[PDB]
């Protein structure tokens, strides 16, 4: 079909316009909450490490589509594999406040440790830009901080994702025709 | 157009904000994006202080750029809001600590019909900077295109955005009018010799709270 | 056969806060009857509402005394829980336990000197973004009250909570130079004959003032 | 109550999870607070 | 809801389980994609 | 053009032939010649053994010819139908015996509305040749103008004829498409300058009967 | 069905244990087996 192409306003032709047949789509894995809900590894820093969702590569599944969004919304769950008790402390908490085990301390059980956290920061949501200083993000945008006597393994996991203003998610800029790999097939 | 000679029929709009209008008789409708309405303007971090500020609700104007034909694919032109602003809503940022207030934003870039090449405008959010390869996607934001064949004119209406639910202006600005070249300008022998952009913006639905003193 | 179950990794160590109870070991022990002792609270909260407690001012003092200078300025201090004028009161010491807050603080004035002194008093909200101001006249332009001395004793005046953000810190980072949430500014309009009079100042959690997000942060 | 947050049922009775209580023969600063005075003493204007 | 699959009610209370959301006082690109024009802008022919 | 600045309004039409579709914004309507149904297509000349075969009836293109400012009056380009057709159809062709179909004929010449000029489109039963008196009366058969200033599309559809009910096409062609310059093209200063004359066209109704051996 | 012998629930929705079959728009062998004729073609005697 023809339209004014300079209006904003979305235009889906279907295959019946050439009599084609349009068929039922299953979108369950392009679900946003369903999605975002998987571990993702960051590199970790040898005892305090800040929650900060940011720290996830923005190639990995979870970083780009993070990225793909302005704003958002979860709660959290952390798996770390540790030396020592591991303490977390809130949004908001002295750094000083990760030696005292009256805080959330999770003591040291094999082979690593599994918690659920919920969201603290003092926003209704966070952001993964910010347009203040025209890179870096407020101190506030984070999910508060762990500490351990070492900390060797790190994943984050968004729990009950929302994510609002859409922004570009870029493929890889291939140097042929088409970008080309290796995929698995059964062997020679 | 979806219309009907020159720039017309159910292509004319006229726009008022305050005492303030503008019409355009070439208009391609105007695009609400994220929301047609505001969400709640009276939350908790205002304890009921706050105050709509009704008389800077009205159009202000400032030029963007100059549209040549050297201008090729990508070339921008971003405007950060609230930019600087002379008038009523200019004061109130220096009144008040906290404030909110969407957009109603129109940009012109009037040549002829005989030029040819092609405008998209659009409004962004937490945008300082944006690479190359990202432009390609600068549509998945409030746009709308300007292309000479058809109108002059663009027309986005925004709400506030932002993780609190007022800001302080002074250290963060939420949204940034962006211009960019999709297909360079084209004069030929009728057209206009180069396009100057204009834009048109209100400030819609002020809200103040956190009354400063003054420097006296 | 019977039921196959996963012990499964990262799960089971102890948690310090955990929200389960611990296995028993000496049962039917009966307690001495404790009902209708008194002075019972059940909400931290609800004592700092009830009972204001005093302000430190320059000098390890709970007041302030009336000027008799050209400077009006009686007291300036950043409207913070962890700021030193606050630092011996019920709120800041139930405050360093929790990270955020929001709502209502309540500053009552009460003024001390003999029947015969009298004064014009002004308090202002200053918020951030501004320098704090000097004098009177241009805190007028800030949410303010005045209040003169008579019958009553105390004036009490609420701080309202204003905010970019739903919350705000209770503590105060090494970064931010200067305070995040404003000012509280307590000036002198005018006496007569109350040089050296003192006027007491006490705090009090605001009925919508809320703490949330225990945290222990003190190494001593 | 506290800070517990099982949905299931205890494994242990109440009489061997916990010591009992014993009545003879009541939030004394809840009632305080309150009472507390929230108006205005005098004329109000405007 | 999301990437969970346990048919059994969870051992925890939702208090604690996850934060709690509060109201005060709604998928724009749902509506978006569900507005866009599927049709034809003129006459059809055979 | 009865319709409403660009070529426009209830001027777009969409054209649909099996799995392929032809728009045009400048539509001045569509010319059915003789007939708007096709006359019977079993009859006893094939003995109940006609099929349809709808896999052909969509549309195959040609040039024509182009149209420059040295044609002049009564210049005409002929094309007999069928043509080669190195699809579907023209398999039916070395595959069947007798055969019978309609044609729903479009043509083009796109120059712009700074062309001045016109084309006569006409589809003409039986001829292989023309005198230059009898042109002044080709609009006696089914027919169509193309004029710069309002259309840049002829369409016209008509059904199979013929003294038999069914043709062999390899010794008979039934139409020829003929377009004729009525008025010499003018450029000026802004028009295009020449005019490519292309023809979309599609077999309509196509029965056939008779199958042949292979040459295996 | 299969060699599979709890009676209790899966722990788990059959949306994560297994791929989810669908339909478009059937035992063969079984079929032909019980069509096969089992009696006697001719006359019997006796």
């Amino acid at each position: 079909t023809t339209s004014a192409g300079e209006s904003a306003d979305p235009v889906t032709t279907t295959v019946e316009n050439y009599g084609g047949e349009t068929q039922i789509q299953r979108r369950q894995h392009t679900d946003v909450s369903f999605i975002m809900d998987r571990f993702v590894k960051v590199t970790p820093q040898n005892q305090i490490n800040i929650l900060d969702l940011m720290q996830v590569p923005s190639h990995t599944l979870v970083g780009a589509l993070l990225r793909a969004s302005t704003y958002y919304f979860s709660d959290l769950e952390i798996a770390v594999k540790h030396e020592g008790d591991l303490t977390w402390v809130p949004n908001g908490a002295p750094e000083k406040a990760l030696d005292n085990t009256t805080n959330p301390t999770a003591y040291h059980k094999a082979p690593l440790t599994r918690l659920a956290l919920p969201y603290t920061a003092p926003h209704r949501v966070l952001a993964t830009v910010y347009n203040g200083e025209c890179r870096t993000l407020p101190t506030s945008f984070n999910y508060g901080a762990i500490k351990a006597t070492r900390v060797t393994e790190l994943l984050y996991r968004m729990k009950r994702a929302e994510t609002y203003c859409p922004r570009p998610l870029l493929a890889i800029h291939p140097t042929e025709a088409r970008h080309k790999q290796k995929i698995v097939a059964p062997v020679k | 157009d979806k219309k009907t000679t020159t720039l017309l029929e159910d292509r004319i709009l006229t726009t008022r904000n305050g005492h303030t209008t503008s019409t355009t008789q070439s208009s391609v409708g105007v695009t609400y994006g994220y929301a047609t309405a505001e969400d709640f303007v009276s939350g908790p971090n205002t304890s009921g202080l706050e105050t709509r500020v009704v008389q800077a609700e009205r159009f202000f104007k400032t030029h963007l750029f100059d549209w040549v034909t050297s201008d090729s694919f990508g070339r921008c032109h971003l405007l950060e809001l609230p930019t600087d602003h002379k008038g009523v809503y200019g004061s109130l940022t220096d009144s008040y600590a906290y404030m909110r207030n969407g957009w109603d934003v129109e940009v012109t870039a009037v040549g002829n019909q005989f030029n040819g090449g092609c405008l998209l405008v659009a409004m962004v959010p937490e945008l300082c900077s944006i690479q190359k390869r990202e432009l390609y996607q600068l549509t998945l934001f409030p746009h709308q295109f300007i292309n000479p064949r058809t109108n002059m004119t663009a027309h986005i209406t925004v709400p506030f955005v932002g993780v609190n639910r007022y800001d302080q202006y002074k250290v963060h600005k939420p949204w940034t009018l962006v211009v960019m070249v999709v297909a360079p300008l084209t004069v030929n022998t009728e057209g206009a010799p180069q396009i100057k952009v204009y834009a048109n913006i209100a400030p819609t639905n002020v809200h103040v709270a956190g009354e400063f003193p003054s420097k006296e | 056969g019977i039921f196959p179950v996963a012990c499964s990794d990262g799960y089971g160590g102890l948690v310090t806060t955990d929200p389960k109870t611990a296995d028993p070991v000496y049962g039917k022990v009966f307690n001495p009857p404790r009902n209708q002792l008194p002075g019972r609270f059940t909400n931290l909260l609800d004592v700092a509402e009830a009972c204001p407690t005093f302000l430190r001012f320059e000098g390890g003092v709970p007041y302030v005394t009336t000027k008799t200078d050209s400077d009006r300025v009686l007291a300036q201090f950043d409207m913070s829980l962890a700021a030193k004028h606050m630092s011996n009161t019920f709120l800041a010491g139930l405050a360093q336990y929790y990270t955020q807050y929001s709502g209502t603080i309540n500053l009552h004035f009460m003024f001390t000197g003999p029947t015969d002194a009298k004064a014009r008093y002004m308090v202002a909200y200053a918020p951030p973004g501004m320098e704090p101001p000097k004098t009177p006249e241009a805190a007028a332009h800030c949410i303010h009250a005045e209040w003169d001395t008579g019958l009553n004793s105390k004036f009490t005046f609420s701080i309202p909570y204003l905010s970019a953000a739903d919350y705000t810190y209770t503590a105060s980072d090494v970064a931010e130079t200067t305070n995040v949430q404003g000012w509280v500014c307590l000036f002198q309009i005018t006496h007569g004959k109350a040089d050296g009079d003192a006027l007491v100042v006490l705090a009090s959690a605001g009925k919508d003032f809320e703490l949330r997000l225990p945290v222990d942060a003190r190494a001593e | 109550s506290g800070n517990t947050g099982s949905i299931i049922n205890n494994y242990y009775m109440q009489q061997y999870q916990n010591s009992m209580d014993t009545q003879l023969g009541n939030d004394w600063f809840s009632k305080l607070a309150s009472s507390a005075f929230s108006g205005l003493f005098g004329a109000l204007l405007a």
